[PDB]
C-alpha cells in the first residue's frame, strides 16, 4: 500500500468444532501459498526454447503453533482421527487484522483434516516453554478482500 | 531510625580465623520467559519466572606467617572430589552478636590468587579466594 | 431445498456480535454451500462469477 | 493456558523392571509425536487439486539421556535383549509436572523394547561428563489429562 | 515559571515503607520498520512504528534491623508462579501531595542484590532490587 | 563503463493488464539470465578432449517481490489462472534507470503467465512487514540498449 | 568577521512551548561503492556515491507542572499509525529572528525517557525524546 | 550416580602384542556403542501401527587417536595386515578410571583387527602437532561393572 | 619463486572480435585448470592395490566477471549465438603481468564459444553495483612462459 | 613420544626428474594414508553379529601445494603426460625432519604419475599470492623409521 501492513496481528477460527477463546490464539501460522505443476516438450525446428504446459494446482499443508493447552477442543478432534480413523473435515478462516481489529484480508480454507501432532523435546537444563504443533491437510483456499 | 553500617562482620568457613578484609557476591537471580499470541490487542509480551542462578563469592584477607589455610582447602580437590563446607556470613551489632545472616550451602574453592611483589610496594600483601556454592538463604529477624 | 439448507447453516451465528468479523464468516459459509451445488449441476454458469 | 507451563520438570517411570530412584531421573526426553502416511490420486476432469487419502499412523522411537550410571536396572534389561535376543516388552509413563510436583499431563507408552544403547566419546583434553543414551521402540501412546 | 526538582518522592509497592534512596528505568520504546521500492526517486527509506518494549525498574534502599521485605517478596517465586503487584511512583509537592505519577502494571522481582563488606568501609549498607513489568502510564495533570 | 551503474533504481511494467501505479513498484526482481544445454561425444583417436555440441537455449522463471497490496490487478490476473485454468499470457518490460529516470537498458520479456503465488509466514513475536511473492514463466527475452 | 554562537535558538514541533535545553543529531550521510579491474596500473580502488542515511534527533527539556506534551504525542501510536509532524529548528540573531534553519520532514517519536530520582539529587528533573524522520534540508542565506 | 563421573581419565590395553608404556596412552577413544536392525510389516485390519521385528545386532568400528609415535608395536602389527594380508586378531580392554586410578567400568572388545591407518596433513604455515589415527574392526563387546 | 607473484594484475584479450579497451578489463577470471579421467581394474592374485588407467583429458569452462557495460562487442557476439544459433568460435589470451606491465606467464585458450550470460539480482534496499557474468566453452589450452 | 613432534618442517624429493632447489619446497602435503575394503556375510543361526572379510588395500592420491613457479621441472613433466599422453612414472620421498634437519621418519612413494594440475582464481580486488596445485596417482607406499 503506501505503507504496507505488518504481520504480527491475526486470528484463526474453526467451523464445526465447539468454540473456546483459548483455541483461537496462535503463536504462528504458515502454509498459505500455491503452485502449478508443468510439463515440457521439444518441438522439432524450434531451437529458441522448449514449450511448457500446466497440469495441476498444488497446495502445501497448513501449520499452526502455540504454547501447550491441556483442554483443547481442536486436539480432541485431532485425537479421534489419529487414534480411531474417524475423519470429519472442517473449514477454517485465517484473518489478518487492522488497528480496529477488523480484517484487512482473509483466507477461506476448505475441507481440512489432521495429519500431524507433536510437542517439542523436554530439557532439564534449559528455561523454555512447552510448545505444541499441529498440521492440517486441505483441498484449496480462496481469498476475500 | 538509623540504617546499619558495613564494617563490623565475621565469616565462619571451617578455618582457624574469622577475620576478613573484604566479602562480595551475595546475589540471587531468576530468568524470564516471554510470550505473545498473534491475536492480542497489545503489542508487547507477557512475562513469567524461569530457572534460577547464584553468583560466586569472593573473600579477601592479609597474609600471615604460618597460615596456609587457603591452599590446604584448595588442595583437597581430587578429580571430582572436594571437601564441601557450610559457609556462614554475619553482620554484627555493638555486643558483637549477629543481626543479618547469609547462609550458604555446599561451598568449595574455584580459584586461589596470590599477591604481586614490587620493589617500591609499600603495602600489605593480600591473598584472595573465589567460591562456588549451591544456594543462599537470608535471615533478618 | 436450497433455502432450507442455508437457513440451518446460519443458525450458529444468531447471537454473535454484529460486525465485520461475523459478516465475513457468514459469507464464506454460504459461498461454500453454493459452490458445491454448482459443481453438482444445479446452478448455471461457466465459472462461479 | 493463560500462562503456558515450562518444560524442565518431569519424571520417567517404568513398569516391569525393579524400581530404583536413580533410574527415574533423566537429563532429556524426546520422541513424543505422531504422523499419518497418505497416498495421492488424480481424478480426470478435476484440475483444482489432487485427492489425498490416509493409510497408516506412524510413531518415532523414544529417546532418553542421562549421566552414566553403573548399576542401572534398565541397562541390565537392555543387555538381555542386545546380547541374547531375549525380548520382554515393558510399559512406560512420561509425566509433565506442576509446582506441587503432581502431573499436569501424562503420556502412556505401550509395549516398548530396546533398540539402541551408547556412550559418548572420551576426550583427554576436555572437561566433560560421561553421557549415556538409550533408545526404545514402542507401538503407540495415549494421553491422560 | 520554574521546573520541578528531583529529590522529594515516594514509592508504593505493597511493603511496609515508602522511602527509597534511588529509583531508575522509567522508559518507553518502539521499534522501526523500514521500506523502499526500486522505482522511488529518493534513495532513502520510509519509516513506520513496530512492536513495543519496556525497561526494567531499579529500586535502592538502606538496610534496617528486622526488615526483610525484599527477600520475602522474591521468595514467593514457585516455578512459574509469583506474587504480582501494582507499583505506583510519585513526585511530590510542598504539601507532600502527588504532582507526577508513574503507574506500573504487574511487577515482580527479577533479582535481589546484597551489599559488599569492607574493613575500612565507612558507609551505609545499601540493598537493591530489579523489577520486571508489563506496562507504564504517565499522568501529569 | 568508466564508473558502472548501481542496481537499486528500476521499474516493472505490464502489457495487457489495466495499469495502476501501485503495481509498478517492486522490492526486488530476479531471473534475467540464460543458458545453453549441450551434449558430449568421444571420437576414437582423439585423446586430448571430448567434443561438445549445443542443443537448446534455456531460461529461468522471473521472480518479483513486494509488500502486500490488497487491490492488485496483477493478482486478480494470477487468480484467474490459478483457480479456473484461464490462461492469457502478457508481455512485460524491465527497466534499469539513470539519474534523469530514463532507461539505461531494458529487457523485453515475451509471453509470460503465472505459475506461483505466496505470502510469507506470520509471527506474533516479530516486528516485520508482510511480504508477497509472484513467479512467472515466459518464452524468451530480448534486450534494448 | 565573527562566527555565530550556539546558545540562542528555538524549536517548532507542534507543542505548546518552543524552549529546549539541548538539541542534537542534525547529520547527513552517504555510502560508498568501490571498484577495481585487474588490468589497472594502480593498486587501489575508484569510489562513487551510494544510498543515503539520516540520524535520529534528540531533544531535552525540563519537567513542568501540568505539561505532558511528550507522552501525549508518543501515545498517538496505534499499530502502524502515528501523527507525523514537520519539525523546524532555528538559530537566532539579536532581534530574535532566524539566521540558520534546519527543516525536517515527517518526524515521529521513537522513545520517551523519564528522569531518575535521588535522595541527594540537588538538580532539575530533565526529560528527553528521540525522533525518527525522513529528510533534512539546511537553509543559510 | 549422585555426581556422575567425568570422561577424561582412561586406559587402553592390548592382548597379543608386546607391551610398551607408550602404546597405552591415547588422546581419544570412540565407537563403544551398538544397534539392532529391524524390519517392518503391515497387517491387514490393523490401522494403528506397523509391526517391527529385530533381525541383527550391529557394532561400529573402534577409533583411536594420539600424537605420532615412531617405534609403536601396534603400528608394526597394523603394517603386517596392511602390506602382506597377514591377519592375527587381538583382544582389547578399555578402562574408565576413578581417583585411585582403578576401573569404574570396563569394556571387553573381542577379536579385533586393523582396517585403517592415517596421519593428518602437514602445513608449513601452522603450529600444530602431528596426529596419528588407527581404526579397528571387532565382533562384539561385553561390559564389566 | 624466491618471492612468488601476486594474482591481482592481469589482462584478457580476444581474437576475432573488434577491439575496444572496455572489453579487456575484468573483475575476475576463473577456470584455468585440467584433469584426467581414469578407470580401475582388479587383477587376480594382486591384493596390494588396484590398477588405474588414464582415458581422457578434461577442461572446465572459462568464467569472466565485470561491472555491466552496455555497448560491449563481446556481448553482441554472445547474443548471435544465444538468439540465432550462429556460432563462430574465437581464440583468447589470458595474461598474468609483472611490474613493467609485461607478461610473467600467459595462457592460450583455443576455439572458445559462449554457453552462458547473466546479470545479478536487483535490490531496492541495498547499495550495490550491477554485475555481469559470461561463461565460455573451449577445447584446450597451452601455456607460454 | 614423550613430547611428540610438530608437523611444519618437511622436504619433498623426486627421482627421475632433474633436480632444482625450487622444486623441493612446498606449502603443504596431503594424502599419506590407507584403508581396506571389506565385504559382509550373515551366517544362519548366528544372531550376534555379521561376518566381515577383507578384499583390497586402497590408497588416496598425493596432493602438493606451493606458490606459482614459472620454470619448474615437475610441471614440464606434468605437461608431457597432460598434453601428449606420454607417461613415465617416478618415485618420490616425503621426509619429516628433526632439529638437525635430518629425517625423523620418511615415506617411500612408489610409481607415481600426474592426474591433475591447477591454479587458483584471480581477483582484482583482493591481495593474495597465486597458488599452484598438483595431484599424483601412485601404487603404494612404505615407511622407514
Amino acid at each position: 500500500t503506501y505503507y504496507p501492513p505488518s504481520s504480527f496481528h491475526f486470528l484463526v477460527e474453526f467451523t464445526g468444532i465447539d468454540a473456546k477463546n483459548n483455541d483461537h490464539e496462535f503463536q504462528s501460522v504458515s502454509g498459505l501459498s500455491v503452485d502449478i505443476d508443468t510439463e515440457e516438450f521439444a518441438e522439432g525446428g524450434e531451437n529458441r526454447f522448449k514449450h511448457k504446459f500446466p497440469v495441476k494446482t498444488k497446495y502445501p499443508n497448513l501449520v499452526l503453533k502455540r504454547g501447550v493447552l491441556v483442554d483443547s477442543k481442536v486436539i480432541s478432534w485431532c485425537r479421534d482421527a489419529i487414534e480411531d480413523f474417524e475423519f470429519k473435515p472442517i473449514d477454517l478462516t485465517v484473518k489478518l487484522l487492522n488497528e480496529e481489529h477488523q480484517p484487512l484480508m482473509t483466507w477461506n480454507v476448505v475441507h481440512a483434516y489432521p495429519v500431524k501432532w507433536s510437542v517439542e523435546d523436554f530439557n532439564a537444563q534449559e528455561s523454555k516453554m512447552a510448545i505444541e504443533s499441529v498440521e492440517l491437510s486441505y483441498n484449496y483456499f480462496k481469498t476475500i478482500v | 531510625s538509623y540504617p546499619l553500617s558495613k564494617f563490623h562482620f565475621s565469616v565462619e568457613w571451617g578455618g582457624t580465623k574469622i577475620g576478613f578484609t573484604e566479602v562480595s557476591g551475595l546475589d540471587l537471580e531468576t530468568e524470564i520467559i516471554e510470550y505473545r499470541h498473534g491475536a492480542s490487542p497489545e503489542y508487547s509480551k507477557i512475562k513469567m519466572p524461569g530457572m534460577q542462578k547464584f553468583s560466586n563469592i569472593t573473600l579477601k584477607r592479609g597474609t600471615f606467617k604460618s597460615d596456609n589455610e587457603y591452599f590446604q582447602w584448595y588442595n583437597t580437590i581430587n578429580l571430582n572430589k572436594v571437601e564441601r563446607r557450610d559457609l556462614t556470613i554475619s553482620l554484627l551489632n555493638e555486643e558483637h552478636e549477629p543481626v543479618v545472616t547469609w547462609k550458604v550451602k555446599n561451598a568449595w574453592p574455584l580459584k586461589v590468587q596470590s599477591t604481586d611483589l614490587k620493589g617500591d610496594g609499600n603495602e600489605v600483601a593480600i591473598e584472595s579466594m573465589e567460591l562456588a556454592h549451591e544456594g543462599l538463604v537470608i535471615q533478618n529477624e | 431445498m436450497a433455502e432450507e439448507s442455508i437457513k440451518k447453516a446460519t443458525e450458529q451465528f444468531v447471537f454473535e456480535p454484529n460486525d465485520g468479523n461475523t459478516w465475513v464468516r457468514v459469507r464464506a459459509m454460504i459461498e461454500n454451500f453454493l459452490i458445491l451445488q454448482w459443481r453438482a449441476g444445479a446452478l448455471a454458469g461457466a465459472k462461479p462469477e
